[PDB]
């Protein structure tokens, strides 16, 4: 049923977004032991700032530093590019802009009953949300290997938040959401040719 | 023209086709590319096998041994002082044939002094080692900017001493302070205070490995989206000019 | 994480391919790529099974390319690398340091209920001995 | 298995009575046997060599 | 499988013998072949004695027959040091598994 279908696509739509929203805000992305304002003690990573855990400092939000200069290192280029693209945290809040993006394009396509192009934005724009999310935790995980601390599992036993898991069900729920507005543009453009027809 | 390089790309990728070759020739061609593809594969597979097998079994140096049998790493004392005399009167079977490689190398692996030899060291990019105290080793491992480590146990055993003048009042009550130091942890703790509070400093693959097919598969699937919606749009304006 | 991107990468190549074979009305189906049915190739491409169907058209046969590109070096790594772990054996100490003992405690350590080693962690200032004490 | 570094440091020394003619001689002879390594090659022999 | 066994390599020389230990080897109790490595300091030699002196059970045989028989019956862990002479000759003796 149209009804149901986009009640469920506006629903899934807005936790997709809300749940990056939030994995974007909150600091529960790695716990992994490191020194705030730089004593260690564990600490709960996230995508800007950790913050102490059970230590003698707990709750000293210390800034993540994405660039190590102490030792006056460059390396290659690639790395700091890689460097570059982990700081600004460009492709979690690209994929936060494009979830409002789809989600705004399915509100205006209420209004806009003839226009079925619109469904189809918002379809493309969740799908590249969805991309644009993966590529996100793909440089977040590989900019985290740089750093001790963040890697070697089989010592430091780092562990991923909650936060970061909502991200990995953002993710999930925006291509969920994306197979769900193409369905519908499919039907609008299907409706469209049978009455033709008749 | 386009239905043959889907063909070929599909046999190098050794993934299922469509559509096969039916005629002699084309057949000879599928056949030659199969090949090809066969022995490139499996090439790819043993070489990357054998580089993470032999990645496996690289071990560094930690004891003295380990260092005098392998060569590739230079390694020497001071020009002077007790190190020197220590590996010269040594007996041991492991640290006398250190001596002989050191007395007989070019270049000379002795320095001048510890200064630049553990500048040396520095601007070898570990080809070249250096011994010396322990005491000074694990200092200079807690200076900037913390690119020297101190690895495997010491050789020898030695000790400093508080010096006094023979037959002197002092002499015993100072033996019974640094007994009492040591006993209580005072000077465990001076020893931590001047060199750790003052200081300045796996085996599955991980995702840093094959990054880079991650983004070439994004990319890839954002190139298709795009031509995706560039025939979408070429049809409508088509069809809205007709119509 | 290879696996859970591995798991990431199949769904969003599902989605894409779906999508670019079914999205246009002009290609209205000519195909059978339905989400089912795009989550079967991309399934059967990631396991090197072959496929009933293959894209036709330019965009879907690019995302299947770049699967297979990423499907065949990703089943190479693990092959390689299991081999690796096969070939070599590497046998690591749980506890090296005095302050990992103090840091976990799944292992448990202690010392003669009297001697001089109980006297150095009862009366003792490092940080160390002390958690640990 | 010995794993990590020691925790303090302690050494073992040859008990010789207060204001005795022995005290003076034996602490030398330590000496001397540890520079020309005999020690080393004591502790050696008892501990991997057999 | 195949990269374990192409990386065997057999002993080929004293100094193999001695880094390794799985393979015990001895010598007559009483000759000339046991004063040499008493009254030896080069270190490959020397290494030895140290086990052959001690060891659980005793590496030394009584007569030379015994340790070649031992050789064969101990089907490749132990090895026996002998004059080359008398070794090439049991080498070409039946039933050439020396």
């Amino acid at each position: 049923d149209r009804g149901v279908q986009m009640l469920l696509t506006t629903v899934g739509a807005f936790a997709a977004f809300s749940l990056m929203t939030i994995a974007v805000g909150t600091d529960y992305w790695l716990y992994s032991r490191g020194v705030c304002k730089t004593e260690e003690v564990m600490t709960h990573s996230g995508l800007w700032r950790t913050c102490c855990l059970e230590g003698n400092f707990k709750g000293l939000c210390k800034q993540i530093d994405h660039f190590p200069e102490d030792a006056d290192y460059e390396a290659d280029t690639a790395e700091y590019f890689l460097r570059a693209v982990r700081a600004s945290s460009i492709f979690p809040i690209l994929s936060v802009i494009l979830l409002f993006m789809g989600g705004l394009c399915i509100a205006a396509s209420e209004f806009y009953k003839t226009r079925h192009n619109i469904i189809l934005s918002a379809g493309i724009f969740f799908v590249s949300a969805g991309l644009s999310n993966i590529i996100g935790i793909i440089v977040y995980i590989s900019a985290n290997a740089g750093d001790p601390s963040k890697s070697d599992s089989k010592k430091n036993s780092y562990s991923y938040g909650w936060s970061f898991y909502f991200g990995a069900l953002s993710f999930i729920i925006a291509e969920m959401v994306g197979v769900l507005a193409v369905h519908m543009f499919i039907d609008r453009h299907k409706q469209l040719r049978a009455t033709a027809r008749a | 023209i386009f239905n043959s390089l889907w063909f070929s790309l599909g046999a190098f990728m050794q993934q299922g086709c469509d559509i096969s070759p039916r005629s002699l020739s084309g057949r000879i061609v599928g056949g030659v590319w199969w090949f090809f593809t066969l022995i490139i594969i499996s090439s790819y597979t043993a070489n990357l096998a054998a580089f993470l097998t032999v990645e496996r079994m690289v071990s560094p140096i930690e004891s003295a041994e380990d260092l005098s049998k392998q060569t590739e790493i230079a390694y020497g004392t001071l020009d002077s002082g007790s190190t020197k005399e220590f590996f010269r009167r040594s007996k041991i079977a492991v640290f006398d044939k250190m001596w002989t490689y050191m007395r007989s190398a070019e270049p000379s692996v002795f320095v001048r002094t510890t200064a630049e030899g553990v500048a040396r060291v520095r601007k070898s990019k570990g080809k070249y080692a250096y011994l010396l105290e322990s005491t000074m080793n694990e200092y200079i491992e807690q200076r900037k900017p913390c690119d020297t480590m101190k690895v495997g146990g010491n050789l020898d055993s030695k000790g400093y001493d508080i010096a006094t003048p023979k037959g002197s009042s002092l002499g015993t009550p100072v033996n019974l302070a640094v007994l009492k130091l040591s006993e209580q942890g005072v000077l465990d703790k001076l020893k931590n205070k001047w060199w750790y509070d003052k200081g300045e400093c796996t085996s599955a693959l991980s995702l840093s490995n094959v990054a880079g097919v991650f983004y070439i598969l994004v990319g890839g699937l954002g190139l298709a989206m795009l031509v995706a919606l560039i025939e979408f749009c070429y049809k409508s304006r088509a069809e809205a000019k007709r119509m | 994480e290879i696996w859970m991107c591995i798991v990431f990468a199949y769904i969003g190549v599902s989605v894409v391919l779906f999508l670019v074979s079914r999205f246009s009305p002009y290609e209205w189906s000519t195909n059978e790529f339905g989400i089912f049915n795009s989550l079967w190739f991309s399934l059967g491409a990631f396991m090197q099974q072959g496929c009933d169907i293959s894209p036709r058209s330019l965009s879907g046969r690019i995302v299947g390319g770049v699967w297979w590109f990423f499907t065949l070096i990703i089943i190479s790594s693990y092959t390689a690398n299991l081999a690796a772990f096969l070939t070599v054996e590497r046998m690591v100490s749980p506890i090296e340091s005095a302050e990992d003992l103090s840091k976990q405690t799944e292992i448990a350590y202690g010392t003669l209920d009297s001697g001089s080693t109980k006297e150095f962690f009862r009366r003792s200032k490092i940080a160390v001995f002390d958690k640990m004490w």
